[PDB]
RNA sequence: GGUUCCCUCAACCUGGACGGCAAUCAGGUGUUGAGUGUAAGUGCACAAGGGAGCUUGACUGCGAGACGGACAUGUCGAGCAG
């Protein structure tokens, strides 16, 4: 697994605050912060539409290469602030990384396949933690429910991870819990 | 029907009377309270009903010693 | 040890039915006691008139 | 591998004494005008000090480790009298004439009481 | 009255110097206690009337 | 001048016996015996005062010292027990007086139990202490059987410096406790 | 109908209806959910009517989660009485709902029947609402 | 009640004649979840909580300085002498 950093242009902010951040958003920008082992946080700005396009096609853990006044800098997306109602991106944290560094990251697990026709699939944990290289983070993790019959606890320790990726969360999480499908009498009694 | 409630008692005007940096005389009341939310410090005593009063003239100063909030009196140097 | 609150306590001597003797201290005013079972007599340690009545009149 | 189960009597005895020394020190305190006489006792020796609690400084100190105290041919309490007289001479050589007694947690009696009465007949009043 | 009011008097000058309460079930007898008697000027035995 | 036999036996026949068996690093780690405590939970003393009085009379004869009178620390309605009244007795033994009791218990009293079959070795207190009870009290020669009113047993417990039960059994069997083969 | 076993205080002030939801604004258990867009008090009678409507549409399979509980009592004084003389006895239990909160969830194998099922539940509630999924 | 000195609970695990979830005994874990005559609140493990010895200050003449206050009430107090 290897990745290509996504080019983004970051402008150093002049004024910070709640008044200045609101104005920046009205112009189609997202405030962002570049901390890490640089140990001197930079308060940057990013194009709102261009930043979100990188997230769409590469996920939340997107590697970025930024252009701060002519100088490049490898950055990782650490966290995103999203409005519950408008589904905006109000803020973003960027963590400085270098090639070969190991970072602990939460990646999504996806359920695929078609199990026994008399069963219902209920995925418990949405994400699991790993620890891969800066440029070698998987964009998704895949599990398969094929021919899985009745009650089986698929566990976080049974997920096929690529080379160089080590599971950080405990290996006994319940990720996918295939169960016998509820009946019309199980629906009625549950919830009263 | 009716209501079984409707009682209450007189407010006792508890609280901090002299605040930080405020010059006081000797024997003057600093804090009125129920328990020892504030413990006495230097030149401060505790009354019968847990009242803190100054034992010497000076300036009030709040501190903290071994996890306890305290009230201290520091002297004022004569000109 | 307080003075006048404890039972009167004097060295004694035990003599068993197997001939064994000790030198111990107990509370008995007599000064000695005699016992027919000791560490050397009881079967469980060693591993070895009703009995005599049936073994004399009947055999 | 040996794994002890509980607490040795040394640990129980030590923490209990510091527990009852702090209960003592909630009243007594040291000032340059009226210092505090702290006494520490062990199975072999006995120590004293004159501590000024306002700034945390020790004025004078006498102990049974001194070569001249060892020469005494009495018992342990005989050395405590010697140690008490030394601190009274050193207390008055620094202008101190009134002190307050800090027994350190130990029971007042025996070796501790021998030292205090030795320092009382020698000039110090407390 | 269970807890009535009693007057303690000096046993030397018979002066009634104090008044207090006691439970006459827990203490059926007259209360005997030492209190300062201003007329005598010293602590004297005071006994209930 | 002299010593009790068990202390004499323990000092230079038992102490080094444990040395090669358990291979200690310091002589300070060799287990010993700390104290023995004799208890009688009367229980039915909530009904009469004569019950608690009798127990403390016998217990002085068994050991050789006055007992306490352990008062209840709780009020229990189901037991008709109100806090603050006698419910039991207790004696602890240390030093010489402990060793004689351990001498007489093994030599005289223990084999005097009817149809005696030893003592179970599984009654150890997790960390190397042993306790056991008796249904009666007539197995002692310091009492007179005619004067005996009713059975009133004890709860003998022996406190040792042993770390675990494995070392607790080793010390106790050396003294001579008759452990069953199970 | 959901009713708490016991509440410490029976007669309480009205829950405040200001701000937007701090927590619970995302789907955690099921695949689809109902997100609120207005403030209201959702009564347990409306919750029961709104999860039966989900049941009657998916029929056999699938699982339904309810993310809110009617904890807070609203009192009503007896009818045709003048104002005064105390505070009335509690009658109905509500859940303080703020915009952004996710009320119901559903886990059904196909999409069209699951989205249709949740719409039938929205028409039983006194607020505007929308259907959300687990994806960003 | 005053003073002087000593102590750390509740709960849980294990072993013990009646004895059991729970009585008395023993070991370990346990920093406050127990307890504070009596409602609640503010406090109290430094203990204001548990135990023991002596005891009557549950005093007499006073009281700088304050809190609170329509007024009348009410409240705290170092220090002096017997
Ligand atoms: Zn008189």
């Amino acid at each position: 697994t290897a990745n290509i950093p996504n080019k983004l242009t970051a402008n150093v902010r002049t004024r910070t605050g709640k008044g200045a951040s609101r104005q920046a958003r009205r112009d189609g920008k997202v405030p962002a912060v570049l901390y890490g082992h640089g140990t001197d946080p930079q308060h940057l700005e990013l194009n709102a539409r261009d930043f979100a396009a990188v997230l769409r096609s590469h996920g939340t853990n997107a590697i970025l290469t930024l252009d701060i006044e002519g100088t490049e800098q490898l950055a990782l997306t650490k966290a995103l602030d999203v409005h519950p109602i408008r589904r905006n991106i109000q803020h973003a944290d960027l963590l400085v990384v270098q090639r070969g560094e190991k970072v602990t990251v939460e990646v999504t697990v996806l359920v695929e396949g078609d199990a026994t026709p008399g069963t219902l699939v209920t995925q418990d944990a949405n994400t699991i933690e790993i620890e891969a290289e800066a440029l070698s983070i998987p964009e998704q993790l895949t599990v398969s429910v094929e021919g899985v019959e009745a009650g089986t606890q698929i566990t976080a320790g049974q997920i096929s991870l690529p080379e160089g990726v080590n599971l950080i969360s405990d290996p006994e999480l319940l990720v996918v819990n295939v169960v016998e499908a509820p009946s019309a009498e199980a629906l009625e009694e549950e919830g009263a | 029907s009716s209501s079984r409630n409707g009682r209450d008692s007189a407010a006792q005007r508890l609280g901090v009377k002299r605040f930080g940096g405020q010059v006081v005389k000797a024997g003057e009341i600093l804090v009125r309270q129920r328990g020892t939310h504030f413990h006495p410090g230097v030149n401060v005593g505790r009354g019968g009903d847990d009242t803190l009063f100054a034992l010497a003239p000076g300036a009030v100063e709040f501190g903290a010693k071994r996890g306890r909030k305290t009230v201290n009196i520091v002297p004022v140097a004569r000109p | 040890m307080k003075t006048g609150i404890h039972p009167e306590y004097v060295d004694t001597t035990v003599q068993c039915g197997c001939g064994h003797s000790f030198t111990t201290r107990s509370t008995k005013q007599s000064g000695t006691i005699v016992v027919e079972v000791c560490s050397q007599c009881h079967p469980f340690y060693t591993g070895k008139g009703r009995v005599a009545r049936f073994e004399k009149r009947y055999g | 591998a040996h794994k002890p189960v509980g607490q040795n009597i040394s640990e129980v005895r030590r923490n209990a004494r510091l527990r009852r020394h702090a209960r003592l020190r909630k009243k007594v305190a040291g000032t340059a005008e009226v210092p505090r006489l702290v006494v520490n006792r062990s199975a072999r020796h006995i120590h004293v000090q004159l501590v000024n609690d306002l700034n945390g400084t020790t004025l004078a100190a006498a102990s049974s480790i001194e070569a001249d105290v060892r020469a005494i041919d009495g018992d342990k309490k005989a050395h405590s009298v010697r140690v008490g007289q030394l601190i009274a001479e050193r207390a008055k050589a620094a202008g101190v004439e009134t002190v307050v007694f800090d027994r350190g947690g130990y029971t007042y009696g025996g070796r501790i009481a021998a030292l205090a009465d030795a320092a009382r007949e020698a000039g110090l009043k407390f | 009255d269970v807890r009535p009011k009693i007057t303690l008097a000096c046993e030397v000058c018979k002066h009634r110097n104090y008044i207090t309460k006691k439970n006459r079930r827990n203490d059926p007898d007259r209360l005997e206690i030492k209190k300062f008697c201003p007329n005598c000027g010293t602590h004297q035995p005071h006994k209930e009337s | 001048k002299a010593l009790p036999r068990l202390k004499q036996r323990y000092r230079e026949e038992i102490r080094e016996a444990l040395q090669q068996e358990f291979n200690y690093a310091n002589v300070m780690q060799i287990p010993g015996v700390v104290k023995v405590v004799v208890n009688m939970g009367v229980g039915d003393a909530a009904r009469d005062a004569k019950l608690i009085n009798g127990a403390i009379n016998d217990l002085a004869l068994i050991t050789g010292q006055k007992p306490e009178v352990r008062r209840a620390r709780k009020s229990i309605a189901q037991f008709k027990l109100r806090e603050g009244m006698p419910i039991g007795a207790r004696v602890t033994l240390r030093g010489d007086r402990m060793w004689e009791f351990l001498d007489r218990l093994i030599s005289i009293a223990l084999p005097r139990i009817r149809d005696f079959r030893g003592l179970s070795p599984k009654q150890f207190d997790g960390t190397g202490n042993y306790t056991f009870g008796l249904n009666e009290q007539s197995m002692f020669h310091e009492i007179d059987v005619d004067s005996i009113d009713r059975p009133r047993g004890m709860d003998i417990t022996v406190v040792t410096t042993a770390t675990n039960d494995a070392e607790g059994r080793a010390l106790l069997r050396a003294l001579g406790f008759p452990f069953k083969e199970n | 109908m959901l009713i708490p076993r016991k509440v410490k205080h029976r007669k309480q002030h009205h829950p405040e209806q200001r701000g937007i939801a701090s927590g619970g604004t995302s789907v955690s258990f099921g695949d689809y959910g109902i997100q609120a867009l207005e403030h209201a008090y959702i009564t347990n009678r409306q919750i029961e009517s709104a999860r039966i409507a989900i049941n009657r549409h998916i029929k056999r399979g699938g699982k339904v989660w309810i993310n809110i509980f009617p904890d807070r009592p609203l009192t009503k004084k007896p009818a045709e009485t003048r104002m005064g003389s105390g505070k009335g006895s509690p009658e109905w239990w509500v859940a303080n709902v703020k915009p952004g909160r996710v009320l119901f969830e559903l886990s059904y194998p196909d999409e069209k029947t699951a989205r249709d099922a949740l719409t039938r539940a929205i028409h039983k509630l006194p607020i505007k609402a929308r259907i959300v999924t687990r994806e960003e």
